[PDB]
């Protein structure tokens, strides 16, 4: 569906809580998945951010080691790099390879 | 397939207590386009007014010589001759002896009506029908073809003339009427007879007027097919019916016909 | 004012002759004749009993008519004589305090402009009622009067619209599957197809009164039982 | 909604019947051996498929995925598209070549990069952006079973098999070779095993009369043979680089006029029976390249006027359509009735039923029943027991308004269902199978999943 | 009974039969079994033209001369030899033959002109001349009875009725005038079905006697006088027991088709029984208005709803039929029974539907007390809240009748919702009640019930800005109740 979401893990002792009782306003889509894995181990789970902004549909997303980054292919040969916002707290796009314009072996419109 | 020609209420085309009223007048109007001729309708009412069906469509057509007959018929016209007349209608056998038939082509050109005062030349051809009827007054049916065309013979004449001296006394004189005509000067294509011709139209409209019943046999549309030839239209004409029973009217409806050596046949969409 | 507060009423208030009315002129057509209204004239005025002499003078019509009371043919008099012989029949412009009679004419385009409105000034009297119906079809003879750049004077549509105090329009109501443009059509190249000269007819109506505006209304009018219905 | 059309080209090849006759048949252009030569045979190459095509060298892939993804751009969201197939005879070539474009064909949608076609066509059933179907044209000559049994493992739904006329001289001097006669052995074997067929023809040809022309139509649509459930009428138009031309050359050839040309589409429309699809009288033509015949374009816009001056307008299924949803619905409609009609066509009797308004006569669902025979069927799920196959379902039905107390918030979703039990009762009552079967692309082995029918080979069956 | 056949060969018949009707649907082939020879009972005369049936036990032979042209009977016997009865001495040649409407006696048609009827022990009695020869008649029994609609139960006599058609196709009574031109007829019990030249299948029900001319042919039918039917096709058979009419085409297929008529009176018959499953499905099945079901009789509904709740198991099929409910009365626009009360009146006027600007009048005259819909919905009401465990059967039917109101008492439709011990059947019971209607007003009536839940429970469906329900709740969720 051409959007990259993302979701954030918990362990014990650091699970976001108010969900329960808390008089509080719990939304549609912010519902928090917990689990007891073990009985000494439970783990929270939460959706964090949705990331678009593609052509056609992902092929290959990879970490990194030393940032928050991560490299996007698409069907349509571009190749981004996710990077995260400290101002506006929303990903954005750091880095646009292949703007050449290519489809197959001839070409005459648009790229593939 | 086939299907009956009924033209009135009673179930008959032509009623016979028509002919048996007194202080009655009735009057016709039929309309072909001059690509096809309504001949074989003629054929038709002549025999429904002598035996009595319809002879030729309806009936078979084995003994089709009503000569000397109890009834009478009288036919004039303008566009052919008394030789086609006899010749033809003889062939087509429509009777003699009981009948009359007219010309008013061979030799009556020729310095009969030409270069000789208007008021004697409508006299007389009033008064050769005033005077071929005096014998049987009361059992005859009278028919007149296209008179439309004498207007462009006599030198300089309207529609109000030709009708107030020729249609109307004939009418006032006869018990029933019958007029048949073309309509091409309806037809002429990127071109209006309303600029400058309509003294002839005048004379359409009129005779529309004065009719009681109106008789309209029309070709088809765009093309031209191989098993209908035409389409026959009845509708009712400007005066009533001078009939002295109440019941009686005109049936509505519409035929596609084809005509085929003679032989003619009727039926619906 | 306090009179005629309906228009029904006043259309029968006509009709029946109860309000004298100098002139009165109907038009119509091929597509719907007008011999109907006569009928609408003689039903409506017996009911007040008007069996006063309804003279039918005739220029083409070849039958007598029955609902009339006499019958006068017009193809051998001359304009003279035909103002002659009805003065006679018809309360003509004597005895200042007498009754009034009922005048059809069949036809009124057999007629010459030239004495139009002569023909209505020997007669005009407040003794008679003249009727007749105009056919709107038939374009008239003009080689006589030779319309010049030098030879000029109104034609007869215009003369007969002013010289009116009564105007009443018949057209023939569509109930099938006809309608204006194409009847028109068809009339213009004479293919007359089903679907006309039924008695069920729509009028319009227009009236006019002394030192103002006339009125201008319509109607649906039968001819089975002699019922009207105004224009909604 | 989002029905779409995404038509494909393979790569040239020569059809071998010619092999045993010399020659193309007469009236088709272009090909190999013509100037062309970079062009399938019965297109010249200048249509925008064939440029779109030559561009991408004949690959399926990428006309498939270029042409789906600008017709999302153009405005329209697609989810429901039917491939069609084009070009000379694809059965003749080898089994490799037909195997991958298939999947490459199924795995452009379905998203899947695998092979083994079979869990191809298992990855494409769980898929978005379903497929309705496939339609493959192929001749006489290779309907065998074995081909059959290769359609219908694809997911092929319709077959078109012309035959162009049924005088036998015809083709012979056509140089197209079969007999006329197999063609009904043909469409016997084919009808049994739920295909769909559609057939074409060409008014005129060399040495056929305006009379053999319509009494061969007639004959088609009386006689209890060429009963099918399609037709394509073909005006005979004149390419130069035909060999239709070639006997104008020498004049030995002659064309109609307009005149006749359209009286006899005026007489052809006027005898359609109502449970067949006229395709196009007014096809699609190269212009320019034309030198003998008449213009079509607007065939049938006169051919309607001439109805309307003789009566007995035409009753086929495109002209009495409603659609899906509002496409005539700006007029409130009248009574809503089942018609219910039966034939006997090809060895078997066939069970029409739909669901008109009769005073107006148009139509809003349909719905194909055949009973299997004894003679004919060869599947080892057909020939185990007596069985009924439901040929096609075709719900416009789902028409939101409609007369006679339309489903206020329902709004007829249910109605296929009624449909679907009508044909199930007189498949238990007078049919007396024991199994019931339904044919349909991979795409839709949902929408009838539900109702209880259970996969069984290409097949969705339910027993008695 | 449809288990005896006859069939003529040269000097011999032949006589098949079958068990039962089952057995030949089960697949036993027709067997023949009896043969029976000419000079038995006739000793060669010339001719053996038809054959006739009599209640299962009378055979009728035509035995022909030069110009007498006797009729022989058999009462028939098993495979030994059925015995000879009288045979008559005719004095005429006769032309067309065929059996009675019940299967009693025999009638038949002299070259002349006149049919007369015979009994199975040689009694004769004419009946009727016709006014042109014809190719096809019927003899039909019309009932004499007084009533035009016949809604007498004293069930008078009945009299012998023949139509015909001749050969043009002219449709005639006994002594009737009918459409002009026709192809086609057939007569079951008082219904007459005929084709005309213009291939219009019309409909006449048999009340009584004193038949006139029906009237000229005109565009439409709000009964179900006159249906259109394509070209060429004749009629074949008639099965009133499934309202169905089966007819052959000019191409020769078949063809079935179900006019109203034949329905309406299937479903009227299911309703008087007291009757409210099988009618049902008969009105859906064919596309009939759902209101037919009890707004032919409404008091009878009034006083057997507590039944039809019963008798009606599906809780689906009764939301649908409530939901399906309107005020007008379906037997005056859609059902009137002028299908079979009076003749030879003006045909139908294809309606049309009404100017949107005049409709109000009766929007702004609406209270509770008149429309049928409010009165319908108070007595489902009534009845369903009487006992619990309805309730928690018909709770979807609960909340469309609350909906099924211009008054909706939605108020009451979430006080209901309340009480349920589950989460997601409250979410299904929403959902339902969100399809009816729309979700702001549903939010308004949530807000106005003073609960919290049930608000943002109907703002997830509301499609609003997060702003809308965020702050607002914020502030309430707090504060003291007060
Ligand atoms: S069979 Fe098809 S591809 Fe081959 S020559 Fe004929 S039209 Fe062309």
């Amino acid at each position: 569906d051409r959007y990259i979401r993302l979701w954030r893990i918990r362990i014990n002792d650091l699970i976001d809580d108010s969900e329960e009782d808390s008089k509080k306003l719990t939304l549609l889509s912010n519902k928090q998945y917990k689990f007891q894995i073990d009985d000494e181990l439970r783990v929270g789970i939460n959706f964090e951010a949705l990331i678009m902004g593609h052509d056609d549909w992902i092929s290959s997303l990879q970490w990194h080691e030393s940032r928050l980054q991560l490299l996007a292919a698409t069907a349509d040969t571009s190749l981004m790099v996710w990077e995260p916002d400290e101002t506006s707290g929303i990903w954005v796009c750091s880095l646009r390879l292949g703007e050449m314009s290519s489809k197959g072996a001839s070409t005459a419109t648009g790229s593939s | 397939q086939r299907q009956d020609l009924v033209l009135f209420s009673d179930q008959s085309v032509l009623p016979a207590h028509f002919f048996q009223d007194s202080n009655s007048h009735n009057l016709f109007f039929i309309t072909h386009q001059s690509c096809t001729q309504p001949l074989w309708m003629i054929n038709a009412l002549v025999e429904t007014h002598v035996l009595g069906s319809p002879s030729s469509l309806n009936e078979s057509s084995s003994s089709m010589l009503p000569s000397s007959t109890r009834s009478h018929a009288v036919l004039a016209s303008f566009i052919h001759e008394q030789n086609y007349f006899t010749n033809s209608l003889n062939k087509l056998k429509i009777p003699s002896n009981n009948y009359n038939v007219l010309d008013f082509l061979s030799d009556f050109i020729v310095n009969n009506i030409h270069n000789k005062p208007r008021d004697k030349i409508l006299s007389d051809v009033l008064a050769k029908f005033s005077a071929a009827i005096q014998n049987n007054p009361t059992d005859t049916i009278v028919i007149i073809e296209q008179p439309e065309l004498l207007l462009s013979l006599v030198s300089g004449l309207t529609c109000s003339e030709l009708n107030n001296k020729f249609i109307t006394p004939l009418l006032r004189q006869c018990k029933v009427l019958i007029i048949v005509s073309n309509s091409d000067i309806f037809n002429i294509d990127e071109y209006d007879a309303s600029v400058h011709s309509s003294n002839l139209q005048n004379f359409y409209k009129s005779s529309f007027i004065k009719s009681m019943i109106n008789l309209n046999l029309n070709p088809l549309k765009t093309g031209f097919a191989k098993d209908v030839t035409g389409s026959l239209h009845v509708c009712r004409g400007g005066a009533p019916i001078a009939t002295s029973n109440t019941s009686l009217h005109v049936v509505e409806n519409e035929y596609l016909y084809l005509n085929e050596k003679e032989s003619t046949k009727l039926f619906y969409r | 004012a306090s009179s005629s507060h309906n228009p029904v009423i006043l259309l029968k208030r006509i009709l029946s002759l109860t309000e004298s009315s100098p002139f009165i002129l109907c038009l119509d057509s091929i597509a719907q004749t007008s011999y109907k209204l006569i009928q609408e004239f003689v039903h409506q005025s017996k009911s007040k009993g008007n069996e006063y002499p309804i003279v039918y003078i005739s220029f083409e019509t070849v039958n007598k008519p029955s609902y009339c009371t006499q019958f006068i043919d017009a193809t051998q008099m001359d304009f003279v004589h035909l103002v002659k012989q009805i003065i006679s029949y018809l309360p003509a412009a004597t005895a200042t305090q007498a009754k009034k009679h009922m005048v059809i004419i069949d036809s009124l385009n057999y007629i010459s402009t030239e004495y139009i409105t002569r023909f209505l000034s020997e007669i005009a009297s407040p003794h008679c009622t003249m009727v007749a119906t105009y056919h709107k079809d038939i374009k008239d003879e003009n080689r006589t009067v030779i319309p010049d750049w030098n030879n000029n004077y109104p034609d007869k549509l215009t003369l007969l619209q002013f010289m009116a105090t009564t105007i009443v329009d018949i057209d023939v109501v569509l109930t099938g599957t006809l309608d204006t443009e194409e009847v028109s059509e068809l009339l213009n190249e004479f293919r007359i197809p089903r679907g006309l000269n039924n008695d069920i007819f729509q009028l319009r109506l227009v009236n006019k009164r002394k030192s103002g505006r006339s009125l201008e209304y319509d109607f649906i009018v039968n001819s089975n039982t002699h019922e009207y219905e105004l224009l909604s | 909604s989002g029905i779409a059309v995404v038509a494909v080209m393979c790569k040239p090849h020569r059809c071998p019947h010619i092999a045993y006759t010399g020659n193309i048949c007469v009236y088709c252009p272009g090909g190999p051996d013509s100037d062309f030569e970079y062009s399938t045979q019965s297109y010249t190459g200048y249509e925008p498929t064939s440029m779109r095509a030559i561009r991408a060298r004949y690959d399926p892939y990428e006309q498939a995925r270029g042409r789906v993804e600008q017709l999302k751009q153009l405005g329209h969201s697609i989810d429901k598209v039917e491939y069609v197939l084009m070009g000379g005879t694809f059965m003749s070539l080898p089994k490799e070549y037909r195997e991958d474009f298939i999947v490459k064909l199924h795995n452009a949608l379905s998203g899947f990069n695998g092979n083994d076609i079979d869990e191809a066509i298992l990855y494409s059933q769980q898929s978005l952006t379903k497929c309705v179907g496939i339609t493959i044209e192929t001749r006489p000559d290779y309907c065998t079973q074995t081909h059959l049994d290769d359609m219908l493992k694809y997911g092929c739904t319709r077959l078109e098999i012309g035959v162009q006329s049924l005088y036998e001289d015809v083709a012979r001097d056509t140089n197209r070779g079969h007999t006329v006669r197999s063609v009904c052995e043909t469409f016997a074997v084919s009808k049994d095993a739920g295909y769909k067929v559609v057939s074409h023809m060409m008014p005129d040809l060399p040495n056929v009369g305006m009379e053999r022309d319509i009494e061969q139509f007639k004959e088609y649509f009386e006689n209890p043979d060429f009963r099918t459930d399609g037709l394509k009428i073909y005006p005979t138009l004149v390419i130069r680089g035909t060999g239709l031309y070639e006997l104008w050359k020498t004049g030995r050839y002659k064309s109609y006029s307009a005149n006749a040309l359209v009286d006899l589409v005026a007489r052809i429309l006027a005898l359609v029976p109502p449970w067949t699809r006229i395709y196009r009288v007014q096809r699609d033509i190269p212009m320019p390249l034309v030198t003998s015949g008449v213009d079509n374009g607007n065939l049938r816009e006169l051919a309607l006027a001439r109805m309307k001056d003789l009566g007995t307008t035409c009753r086929d299924v495109r002209t009495r359509e409603v659609g899906i949803q509002e496409v005539h619905h700006k007029v409130q409609p009248d009574q809503v009735e089942l018609i219910r009609r039966d034939y006997y066509a090809n060895g078997g009797w066939e069970t029409f039923l739909s669901y008109e308004d009769p005073k107006k006569d148009i139509l809003i669902g349909l719905l194909r029943l055949r009973k299997a025979s004894k003679k004919y069927t060869y599947r080892k799920e057909f020939t185990s027991q007596r069985t009924s196959i439901v040929r096609e379902l075709h719900v416009y039905g789902s028409v939101v308004p409609l007369h006679s107390r339309d489903p206020r918030k329902f709004q007829h979703q249910g109605f296929g269902t009624l449909l679907m039990e009508e044909a199930e009762r007189i498949a238990k009552e007078e049919h007396g199978s024991e199994k019931i079967s339904v044919i349909s692309g991979v795409g839709v082995r949902n929408y009838y999943g539900k109702l209880g029918y259970e996969l069984d080979g290409p097949y969705m069956s339910k027993r008695i | 009974s449809n288990e005896i056949y006859a069939a003529i060969n040269k000097d011999v018949l032949i006589f098949a039969a079958v068990p039962s009707i089952e057995e030949m649907k089960k697949g036993k082939h027709p067997s023949i079994v009896c043969e029976f020879p000419k000079s038995e009972f006739t000793s060669e005369v010339d001719s053996l033209r038809q054959v006739a049936f009599i209640n299962d036990s009378i055979v009728g032979v035509l035995l022909d001369t030069d110009n007498l042209s006797r009729i022989a009977l058999l009462d028939i016997q098993d495979i030994t030899q059925p015995t000879l009865i009288t045979i008559v001495e005719v004095y005429d040649k006769i032309v067309l033959l065929r059996s009675d409407f019940d299967y009693n006696h025999l009638v038949y048609e002299t070259r002349d002109g006149t049919v007369c009827q015979l009994d199975a022990e040689g009694q004769l009695m004419e009946i009727t001349k016709f006014p042109q020869l014809v190719r096809d008649f019927r003899v039909k029994r019309v009932h004499n009875t007084s009533a035009e609609d016949d809604d007498n139960w004293s069930a008078e006599s009945s009299e012998l009725v023949a139509f015909g058609i001749t050969n043009n196709g002219k449709l005639f009574a006994n002594q009737v005038l009918l459409a002009s031109a026709v192809t086609s007829l057939e007569i079951t019990d008082s219904f007459l079905l005929f084709t005309t030249a213009q291939h219009n299948l019309q409909f006449v029900h048999l009340n009584s006697t004193d038949f006139k001319p029906l009237p000229l042919v005109e565009e439409g039918v709000e009964d179900e006088r006159v249906r259109a039917i394509e070209r060429g096709s004749i009629l074949v058979s008639v099965i009133p027991s499934k309202s169905s009419v089966v007819l052959q085409a000019t191409r020769g297929n078949l063809e079935t088709i179900y006019p109203r008529i034949m329905v309406l009176a299937e479903v009227r018959k299911n309703i008087m029984a007291k009757r409210y499953k099988e009618a049902f499905i008969v009105c859906r099945t064919h596309r009939i208005n759902l209101d037919i079901l009890h707004d032919y009789a409404p008091e009878l509904f009034i006083e057997n709803l507590e039944v039809f709740i019963n008798q009606i198991g599906r809780v689906d099929y009764l939301n649908l039929f409530i939901s399906c409910l309107s005020e007008d009365d379906v037997t005056k626009t859609k059902y009137k029974e002028t299908l079979y009360s009076g003749i030879s009146k003006s045909f139908g006027m294809e309606p049309a539907p009404l100017t949107e600007m005049q409709i109000y009048m009766k929007k702004k005259m609406f209270d509770p007390k008149t429309s049928k819909v409010n009165k319908i919905c108070d007595a489902v009401l009534n009845v369903l809240l009487s006992n619990p465990e309805y309730k928690k059967k018909y709770l979807q039917t609960i909340i469309t009748a609350y909906a099924s109101q211009n008054p909706q008492n939605l108020s009451a439709a979430l006080k209901l919702i309340s009480e349920l011990e589950n989460s997601e059947e409250k979410d299904s019971c929403v959902t339902y009640l969100c399809f009816l209607q729309d979700v702001n007003v549903v939010y308004k009536s949530a807000l106005s019930l003073y609960d919290v839940s049930l608000a943002l429970l109907v703002a997830q469906k509301s499609q609003m800005d997060p702003r809308e329900y965020l702050p607002f709740l914020q502030e309430l969720q707090d504060n003291e109740p007060l």
